[PDB]
């Protein structure tokens, strides 16, 4: 059915490193029909080689093309500020998921706050409590809800902002949503973070009615 | 031996006296058939064929296009804002065999590897005069008294793993198909036989398993306009539109009858607009006809989904001369 | 040159229909095949369909079947998609795409000749947000950290912006005054079908008892702005 699986799903480089993407079609295709675009965020896909190795308008050379049968790769030979983007490959209707290129800056372990629903936002019946990492890279991060340490499950929305434009890296909110029935039920709310710029899981914590 | 482009003449049996248009037009387009046609193979030969690339396809079209200018005059065609009116008579309108010949200085090749698909090498390779007799039958979805396969059921694709490539298929046993407007006067209907439909489908669902081993699925239409939404084609002068759902709905791990319609209205094939016709004749209109081929598209989506799925298609008539001159190329000589 | 211009954002409500349109200039429409692409959020190109404009012929993707519906307008050269049966898993970006030209006046040419895959000419694309909601403000709370829980010389406050629609909202600090060390986060559609996003910023914890900090909301599709001071609970 020709899918499409593209790795690594994020490459991290600086500028002026070098950079190879790679796509494995299910099967074995022809050169003649892979292709790979960029995308930058607010824009469409642009295309950028349309056979294997051909490569279109406005398309540096530093861009390569390669591959046959069922390894594909695209590499950019001194990656360039204007460079960092989503590239997908594709065959026919199909796309790969993606890989993202990424800009390169030290490990930084995300600062981690907790903050309680408000008295005003429990009049209305709601309980939202929020986690906080600030500032840390690289993006993978794990972010696990325990109320009285029970493992909580399907009750919690993350968003992540994208990469800083001054220092590169990411910061991220994890909101737990809860009725103040069950909010006024239980007492201790912990938010507990894995992240590869720490030594051990940082776990912050409340206890419900209190400063 | 390279390929050539150049102006084949027709050859014809037309009849002088008959007010048929096909012959009207035969009897100063082409000239009569050769009775004792000559045909020389080629020892130790191999040529390269593309049925997807051929210049012959091309005049065919053209002349059809002329064929049909000429005879089905409507009482109004739409071609831009351009609202042209004429006459609009009746007429007589039933398909003759046309034989396509190669001029002084060239030839037509044949490829006689009768387990060919259309385009690559044929090591089999002969010279003709001229073309087998070929009805210029212009139709959707349905190919009608077409040519057929030798032993087993052949799918043609440019590649059958891109979606967006016709499928034309070619059957082994001619599926009758019988179509009546009874003495509404717009009215009409097809009656095929289900055993003998059932039949063509299992062998063309076995060819297809060798590209794709799921379940084959067969699905109606799924859009466009009315012209390749059904079988549409003509009969006794009148444009005829016949709902083939009821051929294209089974799952694979008695009478068939199709309704019809006569339209006034139509789409134009050769061009791009609009034509109306006068109202149908009345009596009986018959048509009694075989499908030999099919014109299909294959669903696309990126999923890994336990089937394959096929609908009728077609609306390009140049898929319709593909179907038959799929063997032939012209060529240049010394 | 080529030209795709897609029609605005539209705001659904489930289970209605919605039709997009894409109009087309710098060529021949009846010479190229026309696709949509659909792109959810943070995800990859989804094909839904290609379209002939030359008779109207059609090929969905199997999983969108029953879903779109793929016309055209010859005389303008306009390509539509219309959706029925809108549910919030629809709520995407809809591209009209077209792949390279392989005929430019030869002689009978069409779409199905040539080779659709090549997606070099892609519309701006158009948003579609399924929501059964109105517009409506938001409601603004504190984000104040627990007292019993701190650190050294750096404490974090903020505000939730919470059950509005549609978007955007803007978020300022001490009337923007208060930047260095401020993020609002994406929004996020939640069930309700109404938006809702936290804006935070890291300061001295030295700071708080002195300083005092406002997050000012404002949000024009229903005219509404919040000021709301932020400050620990005794
Ligand atoms: C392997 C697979 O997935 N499907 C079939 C397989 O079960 C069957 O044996 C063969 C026909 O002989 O064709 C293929
Ligand atoms: C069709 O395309 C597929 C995918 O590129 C390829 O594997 C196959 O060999 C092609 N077949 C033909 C007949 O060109
Ligand atoms: C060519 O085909 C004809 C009929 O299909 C057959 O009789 C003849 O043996 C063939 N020759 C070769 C070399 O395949
Ligand atoms: C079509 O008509 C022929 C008579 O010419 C008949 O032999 C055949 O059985 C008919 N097929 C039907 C009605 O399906
Ligand atoms: C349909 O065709 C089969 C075989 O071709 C034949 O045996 C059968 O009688 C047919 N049905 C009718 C109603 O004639
Ligand atoms: C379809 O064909 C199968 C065998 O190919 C046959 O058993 C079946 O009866 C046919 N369908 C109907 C409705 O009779
Ligand atoms: C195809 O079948 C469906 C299923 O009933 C039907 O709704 C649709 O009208 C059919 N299309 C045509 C062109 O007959
Ligand atoms: C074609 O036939 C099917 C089945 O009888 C029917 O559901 C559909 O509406 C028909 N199409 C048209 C355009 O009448
Ligand atoms: C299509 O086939 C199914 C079962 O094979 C049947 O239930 C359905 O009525 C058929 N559709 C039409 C329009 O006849
Ligand atoms: C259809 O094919 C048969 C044999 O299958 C033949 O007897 C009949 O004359 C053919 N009719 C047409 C119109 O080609
Ligand atoms: C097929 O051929 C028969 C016999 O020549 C003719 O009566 C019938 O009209 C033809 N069908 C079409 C669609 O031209």
């Amino acid at each position: 059915y020709i899918g499409l699986t593209q790795s690594p799903g994020t490459l991290s480089v600086s500028p002026g490193e070098r950079a190879t993407l790679s796509c494995r079609p299910s099967q074995a295709i022809s050169k003649s029909h892979l292709a790979w675009y960029s995308q930058k965020s607010g824009q469409p896909p642009r295309l950028l080689l349309t056979g294997t190795y051909e490569r279109a308008s406005g398309v540096p050379d530093r861009f390569v093309g390669s591959g046959s049968g069922t390894n594909y790769t695209l590499t950019i030979a001194s990656v360039e500020a204007e460079d960092f983007a989503v590239y997908f490959c594709q065959c026919f209707e199909g796309f790969g998921q993606g890989t993202k290129l990424e800009i390169k800056r030290t490990v930084a372990a995300p600062s981690v706050f907790i903050f309680p629903p408000s008295d005003e936002q429990l009049k209305s019946g709601t309980a939202s409590v929020v986690c906080l990492l600030n500032n840390f890279y690289p993006r993978e991060a794990k972010v696990q809800w325990k109320v009285d340490n029970a493992l909580q499950s399907g009750n919690s929305q993350e968003s992540v902002t994208e990469q800083d434009s001054k220092d590169s890296t990411y910061s991220l909110s994890s909101t737990l949503t809860l009725s103040k029935a069950d909010y006024e039920k239980h007492k201790v709310y912990a938010c507990e973070v894995t992240h590869q710029g720490l030594s051990s899981p940082v776990t912050k914590s409340f206890n419900r009615g209190e400063c | 031996w390279k390929e050539a482009e150049t102006t084949l003449f027709c050859a014809s049996d037309a009849k002088a006296y008959e007010t048929e248009k096909h012959n009207v037009w035969a009897t100063h387009a082409c000239v009569p058939t050769d009775p004792n046609p000559q045909e020389i193979h080629l020892e130790n030969v191999t040529e390269e064929f593309n049925m997807w690339k051929n210049n012959m396809v091309e005049q065919m079209h053209t002349d059809i296009i002329s064929l049909w200018d000429q005879s089905l005059k409507p009482c109004v065609k739409l071609t831009g804002g351009s609202a042209i009116t004429q006459a609009c008579p009746k007429v007589t309108f039933e398909p003759i065999p046309i034989h396509y010949c190669a001029p002084a200085g060239f030839a037509i090749l044949k490829c006689k590897d009768e387990e060919f698909n259309g385009i690559g090498p044929c090591k089999n390779v002969s010279t003709v005069q001229c073309t087998h007799g070929i009805k210029p039958v212009v139709s959707t979805q349905l190919l009608l008294n077409g040519s057929l396969a030798e032993k087993e059921v052949k799918i043609r694709c440019e590649n059958i793993t891109n979606n967006a490539k016709t499928i034309i298929v070619q059957l082994v046993n001619p599926v009758k198909i019988n179509c009546t407007r009874p003495n509404d006067i717009r009215q009409a209907h097809c009656n095929v036989n289900r055993t003998e439909w059932n039949n063509t489908l299992h062998q063309v669902v076995e060819q297809l398993r060798k590209h794709f081993n799921k379940t084959i699925n067969f699905a109606n239409s799924t859009g466009g306009d009315l012209e390749i939404t059904t079988h549409s084609f003509n009969c006794g002068g009148e444009f005829f539109y016949c709902n083939t759902t009821n051929l294209f709905n089974s799952t694979w791990n008695d009478t068939i009858i199709l309704p019809c319609r006569i339209k006034q209205i139509i789409n134009m094939w050769q061009r791009v607009g609009q034509a109306m016709y006068a109202p149908p004749i009345r009596g009986v209109i018959r048509c009694e006809s075989n499908i030999t081929g099919l014109i299909l598209t294959r669903d696309g989506g990126n999923t890994n989904s336990t089937r394959e799925t096929f609908r009728p298609g077609g609306g390009d008539m140049r898929d319709n001369w593909r179907s038959e001159l799929y063997k032939y190329k012209v060529v240049k000589i010394e | 040159q080529h030209s795709q211009v897609q029609s605005g954002t539209q705001i659904k409500t489930p289970g209605a229909s919605v039709t997009l349109s894409c109009g087309t200039s710098g060529y021949d429409f009846m010479e190229s095949l026309i696709n949509w692409v659909r792109q959810e959020i943070g995800k990859r190109p989804e094909w839904l369909g290609w379209m002939n404009p030359r008779g109207g012929g059609v090929n969905y993707a199997q999983r969108f079947q029953g879903k779109v519906t793929m016309t055209r307008d010859v005389s303008s050269g306009t390509a539509y998609l219309t959706l029925r049966g809108l549910t919030s898993d629809d709520t995407a970006k809809y591209y009209c795409v077209r792949g390279k030209s392989c005929c430019n006046g030869r002689r009978y040419c069409n779409g199905a000749d040539c080779f659709n895959w090549d997606f070099e000419y892609w519309g701006q694309g158009t948003l579609v947000i399924v929501s059964p909601a109105s517009t409506k403000g938001p409601s603004v709370f504190p984000l104040a950290p627990s007292s019993k829980s701190t650190s050294g010389g750096t404490a974090a406050l903020g505000c939730l912006v919470k059950d509005y629609f549609p978007e955007p909202v803007t978020v300022s600090w001490n009337s923007g005054a208060l930047t260095s060390g401020v993020h609002t986060f994406p929004a996020v559609l939640q069930s309700s079908g109404l938006y809702s996003l936290s804006s935070v910023v890291t300061v001295p914890s030295s700071s708080l008892g002195t300083q005092t900090y406002i997050c000012n909301v404002n949000h024009k599709p229903s005219n509404t702005k919040v000021d709301k001071k932020v400050e620990p609970k005794s």
